[PDB]
């Protein structure tokens, strides 16, 4: 397509809507052009949704709770508010982690204070107290306890800071309040900065006055990797083959030791530029660590990530990076050789949520395929800025999609593969189009590194190529 | 590493000597882990009778609870419509859940709007995006019906449904005639399934309220059948199937199994079958209504008896086999139809499988919960094949319902052992498990946790996991499955059968030393 | 020794410490075992590649077969007829196991009668056994029809069945109209599935052979189907649901789903329904005849196609999604009918159900056995899932179906890996799953036993059966199910995906260990 | 009933007969007198079948290969035949053993030579002889091999023993030929004495004149328990308990080697006397080892036996013999006072085989349960002349019972329970009937010993009394 037909495509699609949600979604559709360097030229971002157009944004008690804080495994994290948050939240995202589950680690647990209608009429401060005892006294290896509020607590006038400040010092445990009620910000990703203020002001300066630890030029931080079907610990692996000593990761698999450690360090090495770079510009601010952007999808992205990544150090992590890619080297190009070929030309379309639509950009041109039209549920436009270079010339980019706009567009440009999330698979899978979550990575994954290209190319094929997408038309229709 | 032609995802890849070389440096290095001692102490702890006494003492934390928010039951209702779509006025991040919620569930498509109440709509209320949101929605997804549940922070804002709507109406957002039934569905009152009954009746009140002046009991001749909160498509099509089976005449108030159960033929069909507008309007005329799952159903009830003034039968959900005669006992004396001999046949059979199964089950013993008309006729199929229920947990029952199931209990000597607990979650049940040990939990995806912690202090504690309930999350396909009438009590006996028999033969695989009884037949 | 409140059966009964201590005296006492290393090394060496290599050079012995001798099939056969007694003139000790195993695997009631030769026979024949048993079994059990088929003592000793009978008749033990078809079934020749092909062939000659004149094809409009030896009740059911579905006027000749599911009202009914003696006597003037299972039909065929001029048509076993389509296209061009929009939709939704679970099935190795017609149909739906067919048994095959079903797999990628067997048993599979190891076995219960041994090698070496197949004795009321038609489908992948899902579950169930990846959803 | 009511119901069900078969049958069923001892006035037996009148018995080839041989778990047993005789009887019957299946026992294995047409009419002896070299190739563990004849062996006249003779030569390796054919006899029976004759003639002298086994002035051996559910082992439990030896079990869990070594004990113990009684007298005979019967079913029978067994030893033993009944009383004691209350008075009709027909009135009268019918499948006269003082006046009996004739007669009695085998079950439970399959145990037992009551009295409970049967009628009917 054209970039004058793909404008077309989106003149007819916003014919359907009234005046005033016609006028506020024609901001938000664009035909790239990898010439510009300010996104807000072509698209505006992070703004509210309009209502009744089935948006696939989540709150921010989801990007609090759900992403930020839930996978940080020995504490235990309190659904604050009423019984659903919780529930419909409890182990849907992947967020690997080693541990004895109840009892010194917590992640696939809901724990709630389960509100009922005299919580609301009088408030929860004297149950969210009396829960925390009753946490100390159930879960006594727990290492701190978070408050995720739900949208009551702020409705109400709750005042859970004080109960987290009277309760820690009573118990002498770290218990952190967030406000991270799903009415705040307008998706997930304000639930992310509130939870980053959340660290900063209540776990991460435990330490500041503390000079007990060793650290070693080579100490970094995994900062944005909440270890998706175990992304962080392939990611994780490579870096320390390579001669750096990984002190912590933010949060997949993560432990409240290791944030607090984190101010140690010598590098923070940022993957989710999104969720996590408040508290990467935090520390640059007051410990004085610098901060870089990493991309571990794909082979390319990786060698790229690794040498990029050691030339901030000396000449002896160069050599072992160099030794790291000479090991990896007959491994993923034998993954090329397999797969490639049968995934060449193939075109797809990706909407997910801040970063891997076009952070996966990559691994796809790896395996031969192109990206004919991407978009996020809640960037902000830097994250624009980052990918119109990533994407070809007059391919489709498309922020908070609604559902009636998505459909329509994948009628019209007929890709061969969707990439998109659980809301959004069983539609396409009707239409007879291959569809792969980018999200749970269909409980695959990891699809991080060198070992997760692997598993990455093996999932395109078998989705892309698989015979049930021959049979959808009856013989006899 | 990875071996091209044997790629390993995460299970088994991590389990590499490298992978688990580095795994063991990053908790040694920076985890500060409580000893390995310290945390089986503490584990084989919280398996102890001590532990379960602090447990049941809790009285502000819950922990894995067995129910969720009553608009997902209000959206789960509104499905069942022709051409209706489901919109819960508040924030958005709920809708989000709902969806996802069934998606993993039914593995379908499921709709559902919001209108995105932001931090300005709490200062201010929600009129506005209620506005916009009708007419957004009625433009672009052109439903025949828009059905409002809210979330709880519409809720304690106090926003007026019923006044919003109306200002809708008048201000020109939407056409007056377009139809908008509401229901007010706080999360923080009930559970799931009193949504579903606040959205069916705020459903039927739209329709007949202020047309009763010239409705008729009786002159459609129709029975009216009420399903309510229901996520097994089986059971929709088994009470459809017997109804049409004795030639009654009915009409089913709320049937999602056409738009949740699409073919994949090519295209996406947001809308597909339903009840149709006209069938509610008529509903009053029916000579008399049926509620499947009355413990759910009270408020439905009350309207049902009270305006349309239907002798709401006092009957069971239909599960097992006395409730399924008693069921359809009932339906031919409303009817005059008589019960067919082909469902006389398959009661029959039905009892022809109870009498070949009955030595595997006798005094078998097991924990189960879920919804409060699902776990009473679990109990009493269970009782009825000579089973224990031992464990019985419904977290969101009543003491009413307790009252009710513990009478059952008390009319069998197979229910001597049982408690029923009410308001506990799956804490506590985790509990029982190793204190009173069962053969088999009965119970939705997440009694697996509960498997993998028993296992976890020794094979002769694990008590396996037989999933009936929702949400089924790990397994595929099952929502397809039926529990009501003979068919699903078949269905049921034969899971639980041979469930026994695959941990006998489990329990008796080790050459030498159990295989003495690894029979070939049972 | 006993606690009476807690009754243990043989497990764990045996384990209990002076059951131990006494079987280890009785062996070290007196069974002069072989020493516990030596037994480990010759078990070690029973899964090398050496072992399997002395395995298949096997000429004379046959160990752990999967087939059954010809009259097994005759039997089953002529219950499908109404109120006919299954007869076998020979040796009584036959029919004994035939009933038996029959019982086992339906958990119903199975009529046979045998004439009980004895030695005498031996050196002056069966005549008077013919005689006597025939006008016994018509007065005791008041059969319609009595269909003799025979045990391989009446083969050898060469009786004359033919000669016998009309002795019979002639001679006032029968009456001279009273329909007694035969076949010669002789154990020695095929497997029970040519028993069936000889009886039903033997039934149908009687019926309409001397009758030909009056015929005309396509007279009363039908489709005679002809099912073969059938052992799932559901497969019958679901192709007259089809093809009543459609409108298609249709006979099932030899129809025992009624028979063998009786209900349990207090009476017993060692006859039910079944194919009516009008039915075979007009089959003739049927459009066409359709063979369910034309691997094992050849001799119907024949005898269909030469005298009743019926042109059968070229289909495969309806299993799968494009068999089952060909079947529904074919019966359609015969019949003159559409195929309905429900089956439109329902193969829709198994084409859902495959879309939805791909990502589980895609590449899993499976060894399988059966009969041929199953098989073949087992192998061709294995590869529309994008499963990899590996080890393909089928003792009773032939050389012609193997080329076919190497055919078959040569067409798909997903069949590159495949190799059919005929001519061996589970013993050669044993080896097999050792040294190829697949992920899962589909098969009947004997394969319990190849999973057993795999598990003694190690946990990692495991190889889980799936029960699909004849005789299921080790689960209950597997009979019911369905393996044909879209159903059938829905079914086959039902349970292979929640196999492996229940498996992986299993794997990832280690706390600290392996349970990173044991997720709520998949 | 009365006498003239039983004799009238059998007249009434013999008219559906013609004269022949009605005439045959009347010899067959009788009503009971206790003081009867020559049973062969009242009621004939272990006669040929009448055609067509659907027995239930088997063939000699099951009392050969399904009975005796088959629990044999370190030898070898061919079926030796077409393949059906040997899949129908592999795993059906539950003589259970210790071992290593497939490497040093071989019970549940089907070993066949799966005759084909070239082997009818060329002969199969060849085929045997190599099938011979090919089973100790490939299970060099076996200690022994029978040839179990299935009907074509004799009847196309292969001679088996010739080939048993070379090849055992040939390989040093005991191979019994057993002409076991099932046209031979009219049952079951003939099958166990063609057993007990190649036990006899291949086995059983060959250590003779080896002395180099310790013998003890306790020895015994249990001759006929096949170990039915582990029968055997809670009945050797208790002899070994009593101070006895017990050298060898015939056949349940049973060795070759303990057969050769049952010439040196001192007494033998005969369960089944039906299926033993012919090895038992020749050991006498030829090696003057007494034998007694004897019944471990239930608590009555159990402590008289234990009491009759010690009786023929020294004091020693029939003190330990007092010591064992007062361990095990508290136990049967509250098995009868749990489970009587439940039974009392029940009314039950047995048919089985050749022994447990009387066996087990014993077992149901601890329990207050009264048999009001019994017969066999394959009994002689012996069996029913010890079977008439244990059942009450007026109870029915029959021998080869037809379907037609048990059918009619428990329409007519109306029994509480029946208990039968698997091709007669299923008839019962759609006539709601209770029922007792008393081959098998229902997948249940042990049911000898007292270990075995307990299991006993809960299975006649579990079923009599279960919810099922108050269910059949529909409330509408
Ligand atoms: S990577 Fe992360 S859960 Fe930063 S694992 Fe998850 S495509 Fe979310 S809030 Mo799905 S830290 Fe990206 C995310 Fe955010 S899959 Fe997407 S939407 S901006
Ligand atoms: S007679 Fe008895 S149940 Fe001893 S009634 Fe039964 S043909 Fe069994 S263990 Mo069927 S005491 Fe014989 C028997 Fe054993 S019928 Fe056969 S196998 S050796
Ligand atoms: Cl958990
Ligand atoms: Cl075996
Ligand atoms: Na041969």
């Amino acid at each position: 397509m054209s970039r004058e037909e793909v404008e077309s495509l989106i003149q007819e699609v916003l014919e359907v809507y009234p005046e005033k949600a016609r006028k506020d979604r024609n901001k938000h559709l664009a035909v790239n052009d990898p010439a510009v360097t300010q996104s807000k030229k072509c698209i505006i971002s992070n703004k509210k949704s309009q209502p009744g157009l089935m948006t696939i944004r989540g709150c921010a008690y989801a990007g609090s709770k759900g992403v930020v804080w839930g996978p940080i495994k020995d504490m235990i994290h309190i659904s604050h508010g009423p019984v659903g948050c919780g529930q419909y939240s409890r182990a849907g995202r992947r967020n690997y982690y080693i541990g004895t589950t109840g009892v010194n680690a917590f992640v696939t647990m809901n724990f709630t204070s389960d509100f009922q209608e005299k919580d609301i009429v009088f408030g929860g401060d004297k149950k969210l107290a009396k829960l925390i005892d009753e946490v100390e006294t159930l879960f006594p290896l727990n290492k701190g306890i978070s408050v995720q509020s739900e949208c009551p607590i702020g409705l109400i006038g709750d005042d859970i800071e004080s109960v987290s400040k009277v309760k820690g010092a009573e118990l002498s445990k770290t218990i952190v309040p967030v406000r991270c009620e799903g009415f705040r910000g307008v998706s997930q990703s304000l639930g992310h900065h509130i939870a980053n203020d959340a660290v900063r002001d209540w776990v991460l300066g435990k330490r500041d006055e503390d000079t007990t630890f060793a650290s070693t030029p080579y100490d970094v931080a995994i900062i944005g990797d909440y270890n998706i079907g175990g992304d962080a610990w392939s990611s994780r692996i490579l870096l320390e083959e390579m001669g750096l000593r990984c002190v912590a990761q933010w949060s997949g698999d993560g432990s409240i030791s290791e944030i607090e450690l984190t101010p140690k360090v010598k590098l923070n090495l940022v993957h989710c530029y999104r969720s996590m770079n408040y508290i990467s510009r935090h520390m640059e601010e007051k410990y004085g660590i610098p901060w870089m952007e990493y991309n571990f999808f794909g082979p390319t992205k990786t060698i790229e990530s690794l040498r990029a990544i050691a030339a901030k150090f000396d000449e002896s992590i160069q050599k072992k990076c160099e030794e790291v890619i000479a090991k990896y080297k007959p491994e993923w190009e034998a993954v090329v050789a397999k797969y490639r070929p049968r995934l060449e030309g193939k075109r797809v379309m990706l909407y997910i949520g801040g970063l891997r639509p076009r952070h996966v950009i990559g691994a796809y041109e790896d395996l031969g395929m192109e990206v004919v039209g991407t978009g996020y549920e809640f960037a902000h436009n830097d994250d624009y800025d980052r990918t119109m270079k990533e994407m070809g010339d007059s391919t489709l980019l498309y922020d908070d999609v609604t559902g009636y706009e998505f459909e329509e567009f994948v009628k019209r440009i007929k890709p061969d593969l969707i990439g998109s999330g659980i809301k959004e698979k069983f539609i396409f899978q009707k239409m007879g189009i291959p569809f792969r979550q980018m999200h749970s990575w269909d409980y695959s994954g990891p699809y991080h590194g060198f070992d997760g290209f692997a598993i990455f190319a093996r999932d395109m094929d078998m989705t892309l190529n698989n015979p049930c997408w021959k049979k959808l038309q009856a013989p006899w229709e | 590493s990875q071996q091209v032609d044997k790629i390993k995802a995460s299970y088994p890849l991590f389990l590499d000597q490298d992978y688990k070389d580095m795994l063991a440096k990053k908790r040694d290095g920076f985890e500060e882990k409580y000893p390995q001692d310290k945390i089986d102490e503490v584990f084989q702890w919280t398996t102890t009778k001590e532990y379960q006494e602090l447990n049941f003492q809790r009285e502000a934390l819950t922990v894995n609870p067995a129910k969720a928010c009553q608009p997902l039951g209000a959206v789960l209702c509104a499905l069942g419509f022709e051409k209706t779509m489901p919109y819960v006025h508040g924030s958005q991040g709920c809708v989000a859940y709902f969806r996802s919620y069934f998606n993993r569930h039914f593995r379908e498509p499921v709709s559902c709007v919001s209108d995105s109440m932001t931090e300005d709509a709490a200062v201010f209320g929600g009129q506005q995006n209620m506005k916009d949101g009708l007419q957004n929605c009625k433009a672009t997804y052109k439903p025949d019906m828009i059905a409002v549940s809210t979330t709880c922070m519409a809720e304690v804002i106090g926003d007026d449904l019923n006044a919003f709507i109306n200002n809708s109406k008048k201000e020109g957002f939407i056409p007056d005639e377009f139809p908008v039934p509401f229901a007010h569905t706080p999360s923080f009152v009930g559970s799931h399934v009193t949504g579903w009954d606040n959205m069916f009746e705020g459903i039927a009140r739209y329709f007949t309220l202020k047309s009763m002046d010239d409705k008729v009991v009786g002159s459609n001749k129709k029975i009216n059948i009420v399903p309510g909160f229901e996520t097994y498509l089986g059971n929709f099509r088994v009470i459809k199937r017997m109804l049409s089976e004795m030639g009654v005449g009915y009409s089913l108030l709320s049937d999602p199994e056409e738009v949740l159960d699409t073919p994949a033929d090519g295209q996406f069909r947001m809308y597909a079958g339903g009840t149709t507008q006209e069938e509610m309007k008529d509903a009053p005329n029916a000579l008399n209504t049926v509620l499947l799952q009355p413990w759910h159903l009270e408020k439905t009830k009350k309207f049902v008896e009270g305006t349309w003034k239907h002798e709401v039968p006092k009957l069971n959900i239909p599960m097992g086999l006395d409730w399924t005669d008693e069921f359809l006992m009932k339906v031919s004396e409303i009817s005059g139809q008589p019960i067919p001999a082909s469902l006389t046949k398959e009661r029959g059979r039905l009892v022809g499988m109870m009498t070949g199964s009955h030595t595997w089950l006798h005094g078998k013993r097991f924990a189960l919960w879920g919804d409060p008309d699902f776990v009473m006729g679990l109990v009493k199929f269970l009782l009825e094949l000579g089973c224990e229920p031992v464990h019985i947990l419904c977290h969101n029952g009543n003491k009413r319902w307790k009252k009710a199931v513990d009478a059952i209990l008390a009319a069998s000597p197979y229910g001597k052992n049982a408690t029923v607990y009410i308001g506990k979650d799956l804490w506590h049940l985790r509990s029982l498990v190793f204190t009173d040990k069962p053969d088999f939990m009965i119970g939705n995806s997440y009694g697996k946790f509960i498997q993998r912690d028993t296992l976890h202090k020794g094979k002769e504690f694990e008590v396996p996991l037989i999933r009936i309930g929702f949400p089924i999350f790990d397994r595929h396909h099952l929502h397809r499955s039926t529990t009501l009438g003979y068919e699903g009590a078949m269905q049921i006996l034969t899971t639980l059968v041979n469930s026994i028999l695959e941990r006998l033969d489990e329990e008796t695989r080790g050459m030498q030393a159990t295989d003495y009884n690894h029979d070939l037949v049972r």
